[PDB]
RNA sequence: AGUAUGGGAGAGGAUGGUAGAAUUCCAGGUGUAGCGGUGAAAUGCGUAGAGAUCUGGAGGAAUACCGAUGGCGAAGGCAGCCAUCUGGCCUAAUACUGACGCUGAGGUACGAAAGCAUGGGGAGCAAACAGGAUUAGAUACCCUGGUAGUCCAUGCCGUAAACGAUGUCUACUAGCCGUUGGGGCCUUUGAGGCUUUAGUGGCGCAGCUAACGCGAUAAGUAGACCGCCUGGGGAGUACGGUCGCAAGACUAAAACUCAAAUGAAUUGACGGGGGCCCGCACAAGCGGUGGAGCAUGUGGUUUAAUUCGAUGCAACGCGAAGAAC
């Protein structure tokens, strides 16, 4: 409805779940998409099977404003992360940049203690 | 371990399709059931047998398969490459199946008419065989 | 052994000022049904509006790369940037006092974390506490909430695997390969190369050791002094005495019991121990059992007996290749 055609994505990819949001320049969402509303509930969302779906049926969402500036910002490690561009690539969507936007604090708090098992 | 062709027609995958067909060693009732069901497909149209019958099989010749391998407590189901050997195998495993599926007088009828229905594509050998699956 | 001179390195210490990132909280914009977590689920949150993103504030801690086989310090200990005070060490010989040195029972100072007292603060983390799981039981390992503390300033406490499990000082005794601060020499011809010190590494000769190993930073050969040990448990415990707000800290036995308690290494075994290998062992394909009926054996009840054995794989179409006499 905006036509603006310039909006980014946010692809945060995390070992338990990964979640896609295009949103315009500014910042103001346009259209999310996460693994709950898929189906599988479980674990099995963090496959990247599942992520390559879950950001198919943002990019299909997205496509009715008219988006071809692909502006890719990637935070958290994990499997599924290589999964959203390589499915966002399937449709045709015109990518621009691709990088590593991933924050790494510098001395912050505590972190938790190691799992034993 | 190779097989010989057929004395026929000369052709090897005639042999191992009736290798397929057979039950028990009974040659003879799979070969006449595999000559009558030629004979009748030629009827509809007079082509050789030996030009159609790798079409169909072809038509419904699979492409890769899916296997499971334990690593962790699931699943994790992904298709793998093999030979097409065994992409024949599963076709033949296939076509013996849906021919008794089928309700007619005789094997050779109903053989006949389901290769057939999966030439032109209503039978449902070609529809058990799946992409996605 | 020490003093003054000109130079060099250093998370050495005390005081004061200052900043980024990150976390949490407080609003604002778009948006919003799932978010969070376990090998699996929930306790928890949210349609008031979940999660994520952007923008402005609030306060607390530390300072990602540099970072090292680093460096400084008597030890504990010391890492963001800047200003002041101050300590120690190294390097070149010039003169100087001329044995002025080492050790050191009592004594004294410093002394990890935790804790105690006093006035504040408290972001995150988290003893004790609550809820949700597994287990026959879970009181714990798991997750979700959370109080002291972790922080600042002033005192008490003097305790740790405060370990290099190796007291301080001095002189001697083959070598090979790196690092740190200096100096000198050779063509600084080039961050070059070679030697002398002061620290910090890895092998190794001889020698020592029961073995493991040490081996110019000795556990080798030698000297001076201090401390400490005389089988194990009892027991660093009772009593006593000193210190202390307390916790407790220091000094420190006896009765009794046993014929053991130890360190290293060898050969096996184990191992949920990291590999390696193989196995119709796992993968794949085909055909059966387990569902029905019958033959056969065994197990249980009964009778006069239902003759006796065989009992996980390795007993059960077994002894028996064949009970109407």
């Amino acid at each position: 409805t905006r036509t603006v055609s310039e909006g980014v994505a946010h692809i945060h990819a995390s070992f338990n779940n990964t979640i896609v949001t295009i949103t315009d320049r500014q910042g103001n969402a346009l259209a999310w998409a996460t693994s709950g509303g898929q189906g599988f509930r479980g674990s099995r969302k963090s496959t990247p099977f599942a992520a390559q779906v879950a950001a198919e049926v943002a990019g299909k969402a997205a496509l009715d404003y008219g988006l071809k500036n692909l502006d890719v910002l990637v935070k958290g490690p994990g499997p599924g992360r290589e999964s959203a561009v390589r499915a966002l690539g399937a449709v045709g969507y015109k990518i621009n940049s691709i990088t590593d936007v991933t924050p790494i604090p510098h001395n912050g708090c505590r972190p938790p203690k190691k799992r034993r098992v | 371990r190779e097989i010989l062709p057929d004395p026929k027609f000369s052709s090897q995958t005639i042999a191992k399709f009736m290798n397929h067909v057979m039950q028990d060693g009974k040659k003879s009732i799979a070969e006449s059931i595999v000559y009558g069901a030629l004979e009748r497909v030629q009827e509809k149209n007079k082509v050789d047998p030996v030009e159609f019958f790798e079409t169909t099989l072809e038509k419904v010749r699979p492409m890769v398969e899916v296997k499971a391998r334990r690593v962790g407590g699931a699943t994790y189901q992904v298709p793998m490459e093999v030979r097409p050997s065994r992409r024949t195998a599963l076709a033949m495993r296939w076509l013996v199946d849906a021919a008794a599926k089928r309700s007619e007088k005789t094997m050779a009828l109903r053989l006949a008419g389901e290769l057939l229905d999966a030439a032109e594509g209503k039978g449902a050998a070609i529809k058990k065989r799946e992409d996605v699956h």
